[PDB]
């Protein structure tokens, strides 16, 4: 139970960092 | 300047040419390490079961 | 960055899904176990 | 039967250690590169437009080969693109088949090697993967349509092709006979950056097609006998138009260079 616990707070978490980090990514996307 | 323009269209096909050989062995050798690397998964499967 | 990202969510969130999934069933098995023990206490209970 | 001596199963489920290391089990997107391939060829068809003389015949074969090779580039795309959906749904197969098989202990090491128990092998059904097609070749760019068109355009370039607008049919786009004009129908002025509706195929300057629009939200098509009503975002960039008035430009450059240097030899 601690560790399922364990993994569903992570999973979360790193759901949410995933989705952040995307978020900037796409802000980051951007001679003669 | 046409001439010269017109080996500058033939060098642009035949390079051309050369990437999609070049990409035919990039996909090919790209299945081909993903097949190596799910075979080592098997074995590794294998090993720690 | 896109691409350590998303390599890194994947793997992450796979690893804590397949252990969320087999520890979940070993707690189910676990509580089985433990009715079945729980009927062994019962029955001895009895005897006694 | 020979059993298994060799206590190494023949086949085995899907060990979560390793379960693991099959979720990193994929074909590496190489959708960046085809973009980057896409691109160069994109810059290749402008630059070519750029630089070939139009009093100058022979780019049909280059247009036709680079035509072949985008195409086949395309294709390996394609089949990248289905090779990892056969990965995805190999590797839902698989472990769906590995845990409905008995996960792996001593007694089950004897069964799965002796062949008393069968497991779904990531080799042997990777072998058993249906192989990669093409899924979705990348033909829907502009560039196989200028590759496509661009021998045709190149021994007349303005003839009218009315189905450049839809790359996404892979069937062979049937260029019907036509002239497009090379004057704005709106300032009457050649194109600069012609826009082309997606819905009459009129193609205009954008500088005209803007103005023809401006002051209204949506306004008719301008091209005489066209009623479609059209807006700034009815209108995409017309490459097509762009090389048509690029090499029309090109050849009337050509032609009053001479013209001009013989116009002053007169003074
Ligand atoms: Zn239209």
């Amino acid at each position: 139970t601690e560790k399922i616990r364990n993994r569903q707070e992570k999973i979360e978490r790193y759901t949410s960092d995933g989705t952040t980090i995307e978020a900037q990514i796409d802000a980051k996307v951007i001679r003669d | 300047i046409d001439d010269q323009i017109q080996q500058l269209l033939l060098k642009q096909r035949h390079l051309l040419s050369k990437m999609a050989s070049s990409m035919k062995s990039l996909k090919n050798c790209q299945k081909e390490l993903i097949s190596t690397q799910i075979l080592q998964f098997e074995a590794q499967n294998m090993d720690v079961s | 960055q896109l691409k350590e990202d998303i390599n890194s969510r994947q793997s992450k969130i796979q690893k804590y899904k397949d252990d969320t999934i087999y520890y979940e069933d070993k707690k189910k098995v676990y509580l089985e176990n433990i009715k079945k023990i729980e009927v062994n206490v019962a029955a001895l209970k009895e005897g006694i | 039967g020979a059993l298994n001596d060799n206590p190494i199963p023949k086949s085995v489920p899907l060990h979560p250690k390793s379960g693991k290391y099959f979720h990193n089990l994929h074909a590496r997107d190489l959708s960046n590169i085809y973009q980057q391939c896409y691109k160069q060829i994109d810059e290749t068809i402008n630059q070519l437009v750029d630089s070939t003389s139009p009093s100058t015949i022979g780019i049909e074969e280059q247009v036709a080969d680079i035509t072949s090779t985008y195409k086949l580039l395309s294709t390996y795309e394609s089949e990248s693109n289905s090779f990892d959906e056969h990965i995805k749904d190999l590797k839902k197969n698989f472990k769906q088949s590995s845990d409905a098989c008995p996960q792996i202990d001593l007694s089950t090491w004897d069964k799965y090697r002796t062949g008393e128990l069968t497991a779904p092998k990531l080799s042997e059904l990777y072998l058993n993967m249906p192989t990669p097609e093409p899924a979705t070749m990348v033909n829907n760019t502009d560039t196989l349509k200028i590759l496509k068109v661009l021998p045709y355009i190149w021994n007349d370039p303005t003839c009218v092709i009315p189905d450049l607008q839809n790359p996404a049919d892979e069937d062979d786009l049937q260029i019907e006979g036509g002239k497009i004009e090379l004057t704005c129908p709106i300032t009457c002025k050649p194109y600069e950056a012609p826009l082309i509706s997606r819905k009459c195929n009129h193609v205009f300057d954008r500088d005209g097609i803007q103005n023809y629009l401006q002051g209204y939200t949506t306004r008719d098509c301008p091209q005489a006998a066209c009623s479609q009503v059209v807006s700034m975002r009815d209108f995409v960039r017309d490459p097509i138009m762009e090389l048509r008035c690029k090499i029309a430009k090109m050849k009337e450059s050509q032609e009053q260079d001479k013209r001009s240097s013989q116009a002053i030899d007169v003074l």
